[PDB]
């Protein structure tokens, strides 16, 4: 029973590096073993079969190599689109054909501050009693950011939840969204609706507001 | 083009039984091996087993034997994959594929299915509201102006948004959905355009959630605000 060990489980890599993520076989399995590409939302799909064969429409620059019970994928010039997480898989069993655990390759790139955009409620859904205000924070780069709610200048907290978005395969960046969500009658007690937002790329916090009755 | 593709997600209760499919084109059905793999949200990939359709010849790993059937229907070059009682572990993506392989070389797996989400849950599906996120001078910069889709209290997962029928696809970001305290899913799709467009071109979300059969088109209108008493 073949045991595949994958490491590392995550790395992070600039565009250019050359990028190595090892696979290693609890018994030896000759060349029987593919490495595949899934990226988020995606099936994945083969990169290289029995151990060095790189697939056809594959990059040159994603090659395989090792035989035995260790092989090692490498991408010699890491790209943006190359954002995913990376599998083998041993086909030496009798269809038994397990899976590594996957390494995820992130992209390192160069600070990239917040477009910072703030959408009230829609009139539709105050018309069904609910207000969520949406903070979109787009294409910034680390991923870390600080997103504050204030409501006529009181902070809120526990009355918002953040999404984030995976790295784009173009320009390595992420999207964030943080919906402040409240009652229609809480919504109505208040003026001032600001998302502050604190991030490496900015030199001081940005701040979007709005005044309900605007518009 | 070979294509395997699969039936849609489903969301049923622990104990109810179910068939899922994969239906198979664009090649000889009954000269390659069938594929299933298992992925929770995140991750990895988990594989099942497999099903050759000459013989109904089916391969389970320890892991899902018990609990799983594969079979095949030659005349409509389908594969299935079949629980007799669903547990609430059971809720993940399921891929189907179809084993290939060149020469003598060991095999790999490809093309694949676009993979079915199954969700076990005691509780009845909810279908989404959807809302305009409009553009404005407050989604606005440079030039370029954002604006989206608020698809809200849903259960469970998933919701495909495309923008103008899938024409529109630059700029786009469908955040993954989060969960409220209330147990429902909610989710933003937006998308940035040339902020000389917004009278000239129209915008609408195209929001469909299967498991309710919730499909709700939603034209998105840019809103001028004035800012005065």
């Amino acid at each position: 029973d073949i045991v595949m060990t994958q490491s590392p489980s995550s790395l992070s890599a600039s565009v250019g590096d050359r990028v190595t993520i090892t696979c290693r076989a609890s018994q030896s399995i000759s060349v029987s073993l593919n490495w595949y590409q899934q990226k988020p939302g995606k099936a994945p799909k083969v990169l290289i079969y029995a151990a060095s064969r790189l697939q056809s429409g594959i990059p040159s620059r994603f090659s395989g190599s090792g035989s035995g019970s260790h092989f090692t994928l490498t991408i010699s010039s890491l790209q943006p689109e190359d954002f995913a997480t990376y599998y083998c898989q041993e086909t030496y069993s009798d269809l038994m054909y397990t899976f590594g655990q996957g390494t995820k390759v992130e992209i390192k790139r160069t600070v990239a501050a917040p477009s910072v955009f703030i959408f009230p409620p829609s009139d539709e859904q105050l018309k069904s009693g609910t207000a969520s205000v949406v903070c979109l924070l787009n294409n910034f780069y680390p991923r870390e950011a600080k997103v504050q709610w204030k409501v006529d200048n009181a902070l809120q907290s526990g009355n918002s939840q953040e999404s984030v978005t995976e790295q784009d395969s173009k320009d390595s960046t992420y999207s964030l969204s943080s919906t402040l969500t409240l009652s229609k009658a809480d919504y109505e007690k208040h003026k001032v609706y600001a998302c502050e937002v604190t991030h490496q790329g900015l030199s001081s916090p940005v701040t979007k507001s709005f005044n309900r009755g605007e518009c | 083009e070979v294509q395997l593709v699969q039936s849609g997600a489903e969301l049923k209760k622990p104990g109810e039984s179910l068939k899922i499919s994969c239906k198979a084109s664009g090649y000889t059905f009954t000269n390659y091996w069938v594929v299933w793999v298992r992925q929770m949200p995140g991750e990895g990939l988990e594989w099942m087993g497999s099903i050759h359709p000459r013989d109904s010849d089916a391969r389970y790993s320890l892991s899902f034997e018990g609990r799983v059937t594969f079979s095949v229907d030659k005349s409509t070059t389908t594969a299935y994959l079949q629980w007799s009682s669903l547990k609430v572990s059971d809720s993940a993506i399921y891929y189907c594929a179809r084993l290939s392989q060149v020469s003598g070389w060991s095999p790999w797996v490809g093309p694949w299915g676009q993979g079915t989400l199954v969700t076990v849950s005691s509780a009845s599906t909810k279908g989404p509201s959807v809302f305009p996120l409009a553009p404005s001078s407050k989604s606005t910069s440079g030039g370029t102006a954002a604006l989206g889709c608020l698809v809200k209290d849903y259960f469970p997962e998933p919701v495909t948004v495309s923008w103008n029928s899938g024409a529109l696809t630059s700029g786009v970001h469908t955040f993954p959905a989060v969960l409220q305290s209330s147990g429902l899913y909610s989710l933003s799709s937006v998308v940035t355009v040339p902020s000389s467009s917004l009278g000239t071109q129209t915008y609408i979300c195209n929001v469909n959630h299967k498991p309710s059969n919730t499909k709700v088109d939603k034209k998105v209108e840019p809103k001028s605000c004035d800012k005065l008493e």
